[PDB]
């Protein structure tokens, strides 16, 4: 009893930073709530598909402009 | 006592793991939820 | 209890568990997508256990829409799928959910797909001819009961037809029903064979199991299982005989490479799977005849490249003990079934195993079609003209030969109206060995085409 | 009769006999488990290669140990496995229970009946990894195993403690060869002395279920099941019963050889062991060599072949022949696998596809095939009479390969090439018919001395078949004194030899015609 009432009681949309980028691709850490290929969105305008996902961060290729994406970038 | 009602308590436990979650809130649940003053202070450390 | 989804990388998902509670491996799970556009339950099947309660697991379902820290339950036994004889007549995914009516089956007996061969005691310890009643297969190419067939050929050869002929002569002969197992089978294709099973009426004897190419590779690999565990419950509880049908066992191989990769097992040679040869015989070995009864299978092959050292068909070429090749070069002369009669082959054709005039027999009329075909070529670039009168006389007979191999199979009774017939097999090695002798060579090849039997050959010389 | 007496006792026994010894033991658990193998944590005392056993009823054999963790690799059903179950040690290094109770029984690879004929009597335990004899040891192979096939008993004879490798393509009379040689060991078993009595031991790795049934089958209704034991790994079980099936064979028969007993075995077929290693250590992540194969494959197949000898006096006279089958793919021997068995191996019988198809059976590729202990071991009989037939059988069918479009040759061609066809067609026979080797001496005579020179090629090989059947109804004493000897003397001959024109002068030839 005593212990599921202290779970109950220990029981605004994210942004993700950029951790990572490289050759095409970023990872993105945070994001608890995002789903396998939801279009994600960078500062820059330019998107990425979240294709893949890790236990600490997104793995996310990016569409077309790569150039403009650099480490602690906040991704809607 | 403490190890036994933790292994007894497997979603307290699981709830327990916090490594990768905010240890703060994690200690302020484990405090609330938890007798010998430094068994809970060990506990707690 | 329940665990929640850990790491999402393609078909691919890793589950955690609470440390109590992880399930047994091959265990199918439940997770929810709960995406408008997208809505899916979504089953998962355990592959491996990675340590710290995680669990690898892939999906029988695209993982699309998928989400971190959804919550997944555990059903606790293998993938089930229905059995009983209210399976006949239905599409099954392999899942066993109904394709033709959704929800249909649910109070089914479920068995587990999972589950060993017979016991070394159980095996039959010879092997027994299948009398299936048709000319070309009984004298030239004989059936193992409870054996493998290897099937080739394609559209314009006709192959649904040699399908729709073998169920029509399981269901009336033997008593048995049929299996059919869509192993990443075309969708067009699984609704036309759908729609002509309807439309000749022998729908009604067979289940038919799909696992469409549209999904994930697990789902093209446990299709031929669930199939198979239809069949099982058929020979083993009803005590009928089966005839399972695969199209196409090279698709169940690749599905098995495919998945052995996306679990990042290090590939063999030509990168096929490095359990390949047990993956194979885990299926293989279960079709099989026990305590009097048996599971007859067709199996449709591919050879990739046509190279038969290939470990794909090297391996599957193990377990098979009958060869049907269709020939199209056949069928345009008319000839149904179009078997093949020098390339189609059989490993029960021996002295030991069939009568030794079924033998000879069969040597002889090998003989005569090869002669024949090596004289082919001359007959087209310089006409019979150009022929001694010893092989004309050779020539003569093996038109007679070729013909008398077709028969007025069941299949065609839907446009001909005609009844399909079933020569026993003490007559068709009678017939050959006349006919082979020459005893018949004064009527004309007409005479011999779609004819049946012996005694129908000399009703229809009198018609003619 | 049965009678309540030997029940009762045998529950009583059980009974009085029950004791726990309350032995403290390490108990590990299982902390990772996937595709038939398994990482355990604890087990501090655990040997290398210990066998472990697990809480289904499972055993493991515990390959690796790091710092942490062991791995094991499991045997038989690996889904009853899973994590957070214990494992506990067996004590024993990796091992098989042994002795003459196995004699007639069907067994898996750890040693476990199969039949489900009853449990096995073991005499006591052998581990698998014993080192073959030594350099000092052994002695040389000078003694006749007796296959029963024409074609191999008079070119390429197999002496006991030859390895003879029946290398051939898919369907062409491997396994039947195999079970026409432990067929014919029954005219010897049949004796009471050590020396003559071999007894057999067949393992089938990786064949159908019916196949092995097949073969279980023609062993009962020949009798051959008095003296042998079937390992049976099965297509359908896990790698690892299909690596351990050869290992698990040869350590039933080293129990008998070096007892002093004569031991055969056939590996049925040495390629899907191969293959079954392959699939242990690609999920091992060892990384591959050629043709995928990890880099010790041939360290696989001679730890095992090498097991395979005769003894020394000094310790026993015992003896172990094994006839490894390999499978070739298409008939390219000059593969991985076939060139290292062939390595390995004292020699091969190239069993040629396009051969078995026109109906020569045993389809041996005469070529090819060779015997490198030769007739150090062939009774003095036959390798007088039959040692040229191989030389002059080659040179025929380079002859008829090169006649095939001659329009017309020489008289010394033609002679030798319608010899060449009639002692091929002397030397097929049918399966399951093992000739006594009394009787084969007699049925290469025929061949060699030109007795056949009258006979058309259609005709020969009734002629031989009736020919020795006469010999065995009336004048038995060539097939005595020949047998008694072991070497064919001039005073025996000539009553061959009128034996021979007696019934040539009465042979009616197939064709209707007669000759002399």
């Amino acid at each position: 009893x005593x212990x599921x009432x202290x779970x109950x009681x220990x029981x605004r949309e994210e942004i993700g930073t950029v951790i990572d980028a490289g050759d095409g691709i970023a990872h993105v850490e945070g994001l608890p709530s995002v789903m396998t290929q939801e279009l994600l969105e960078f500062p820059g305008g330019v998107l990425g598909v979240a294709l893949n996902l890790d236990e600490h961060s997104v793995g996310a290729v990016i569409l077309g402009e790569f150039e403009k994406i650099e480490e602690g970038q906040q991704v809607k | 006592r403490f190890g036994r009602v933790l292994d007894a308590e497997p979603r307290l436990s699981a709830l327990l793991s916090d490594y990768t979650t905010p240890a703060e809130g994690r200690v302020a649940l484990l405090d609330k939820a938890l007798v010998n003053q430094t068994a809970a202070a060990l506990l707690s450390q | 209890t329940a665990g929640r989804v850990v790491r999402i990388t393609g078909p691919v998902v890793d589950v955690e568990f609470p440390r109590g509670s992880v399930p047994e491996l091959f265990n199918a799970l439940h997770a929810e997508i709960t995406f408008g556009a997208l809505a899916k339950t979504l089953t998962l099947e355990v592959a491996q256990h990675l340590g710290d309660s995680l669990v690898r697991c892939i999906s029988m379902q695209p993982t699309d829409g998928l989400v971190r820290g959804v919550e997944v339950t555990d059903t606790g036994a293998s993938i089930s799928v229905p059995v009983g004889d209210g399976v006949k007549g239905h599409v099954f995914n392999a899942l066993g959910d109904c394709l033709d009516d959704p929800g249909y089956g649910k109070d089914f007996e479920h068995w587990s797909i999972h589950r060993k061969p017979p016991a070394f005691s159980d095996l039959e310890p010879r092997t027994e001819m299948l009398e299936t009643g048709l000319k070309v297969v009984d004298l030239l190419t004989p059936y193992v009961r409870g054996g493998k067939i290897a099937l080739f050929g394609g559209a314009g050869v006709g192959k649904t037809v040699l399908i729709q002929e073998m169920i029509n002569r399981i269901a009336r002969n033997f008593g048995g029903t049929s299996v059919f197992a869509g192993v990443g089978e075309r969708t067009r294709e699984g609704n036309d064979l759908w729609v002509e099973l309807a439309d000749a009426n022998v729908l009604k004897d067979t289940a038919l199991v799909f696992g469409q190419m549209d999904e994930p590779p697990g789902t093209r690999m446990r299709v031929a299982l669930s199939a198979l565990t239809m069949a099982e419950f058929f020979r083993d509880e009803q005590g009928q005989d089966v005839l399972l049908f695969i199209d196409n066992i090279f698709r169940f191989t690749q599905a098995g490479s495919e998945v052995s990769t996306l679990l990042g097992r290090m590939p063999s040679a030509v990168g096929y799977q490095p359990t390949l040869a047990d993956e194979m015989g885990e299926l293989q070995e279960r079709i099989t005849s026990t305590r009097g009864r048996s599971i007859t299978s067709m199996q449709a092959v591919y050879v990739p490249a046509d190279d038969y050292t290939d470990p794909a068909p090297a391996t599957t070429f193990a377990h098979l003990d009958a060869t049907t090749e269709l020939s199209r070069a056949v069928f345009s002369k008319g000839i149904f079934p179009a078997v093949d009669p020098l390339a189609s082959s059989s490993t029960i054709l021996d002295p030991a195993i069939v009568g030794d005039e079924h033998y000879r027999v069969a040597q002889e009329v090998i003989r005569i079609l090869q002669r024949y075909k090596d004289l082919q070529d001359i007959i087209a670039i310089l006409g019979i003209d150009e022929l001694s009168e010893e092989d004309k006389q050779l020539v003569n007979r093996a038109r007679r030969i070729e013909r008398f191999l077709s028969q007025n199979m069941m299949a065609a009774e839907q446009f001909t109206g005609q009844p399909g017939s079933t020569v026993p097999l003490k007559e068709t090695i009678e017939a050959f060995d006349k006919l082979t002798k020459g005893e018949f060579d004064h009527l004309p090849e007409q005479a011999f085409f779609l004819i049946g039997g012996l005694d129908d050959l000399a009703k229809k010389a009198e018609s003619l | 009769t049965i009678s309540a007496a030997d029940i009762e006792g045998a529950i009583e026994d059980y009974v009085s006999s029950f004791s726990a010894d309350t032995e403290r033991e390490e108990i590990g658990t299982v902390i990772d488990a996937g595709d038939g193998i398994a990482h355990v944590e604890g087990l501090p005392s655990v040997m290398t290669q210990e066998l472990l056993e697990f809480p289904g009823g499972v055993l493991g054999v515990a390959l690796n140990l790091d710092e942490h963790s062991v791995g094991a690799v499991i045997l038989g059903e690996f889904e009853k496995i899973e994590e957070g179950q214990q494992v506990k040690r067996t004590g024993e290094v990796l091992s098989v229970p042994v002795g003459d109770a196995f004699l007639g029984r069907v067994v898996n690879p750890l040693g476990q009946p199969i039949d489900g004929q009853g449990d096995i009597a073991a005499e006591t335990r052998r581990a698998l990894e014993l080192q073959a004899p030594s350099v000092v040891q052994r002695q040389s192979v000078s003694e006749p195993l007796q296959t029963g096939i024409k074609a191999i008993d008079a070119m390429t004879p197999i002496g006991r403690g030859q390895r003879q490798l029946i290398i051939g393509d898919r369907k062409t009379g491997k396994t039947a060869v195999c079970v026409d040689t432990i067929l014919n060991q029954r005219e010897a078993w049949l004796t009471g002395d050590p020396k003559q009595q071999v007894r057999c031991v067949y393992v089938a790795i990786g064949q159908k279920g019916t196949t092995i049934a097949s073969v279980k089958r023609a062993l009962e209704e020949g009798g051959a099941m008095e003296y042998t034991t079937i390992v049976a790994a099965p297509a359908s079980d896990a790698a690892g019963f299909k690596w351990l099936a050869p290992y698990t064979g040869s350590a039933i028969g080293q129990h008998w050889m070096y007892n002093g007993k004569h031991v055969l075995i056939v590996f049925d077929d040495l390629s899907k062991q191969a293959d079954a290693y392959r699939a242990i250590s690609l999920l091992l992540r060892r990384p591959p060599g050629r043709e995928a194969f990890p880099g010790d494959v041939f360290y696989l197949h001679s730890r095992l072949l090498e097991r395979c000898a005769k003894l020394s006096d000094e310790l026993g006279g015992g003896s172990m022949t094994g006839l490894p089958i390999i499978e070739t793919k298409a008939n390219d021997i000059s593969a991985f696998i076939p060139t290292n068995v062939i390595s390995i191996t004292d020699g091969q019988c190239f069993l040629e596809s396009d051969l078995f198809n026109q109906g020569v059976r045993p389809a041996i590729n005469v070529g090819v095939s060779v015997s490198r202990v030769g007739g150090a071991a062939q009774i003095k009989a036959m390798k007088e009479v039959a040692g040229s037939l191989r030389l002059d059988l080659s040179q025929y069918r380079e002859l008829e390969a090169f006649a095939a479009f001659a329009s017309d040759l020489d008289a010394a061609s033609k002679a030798q090439l319608d010899r060449g066809a009639r002692l091929v067609e002397l030397l097929k026979q049918p399966q399951y018919s093992p000739l006594a080797v009394e009787e084969q001496v007699v049925a290469i005579f025929l061949g060699t001395q030109g007795h056949l020179d009258s006979v058309p090629v259609e005709d020969v090989q009734r002629f031989e078949s009736e020919l020795l059947e006469h010999v065995k109804a009336s004048h038995s004493d060539i097939f005595d004194g020949i047998r008694e000897t072991k070497k064919l003397s001039e005073e025996a001959e000539e009553k061959l030899v009128s034996v021979i024109n007696e019934f040539k002068k009465g042979f009616q030839a197939s064709d209707g015609s007669s000759v002399v």
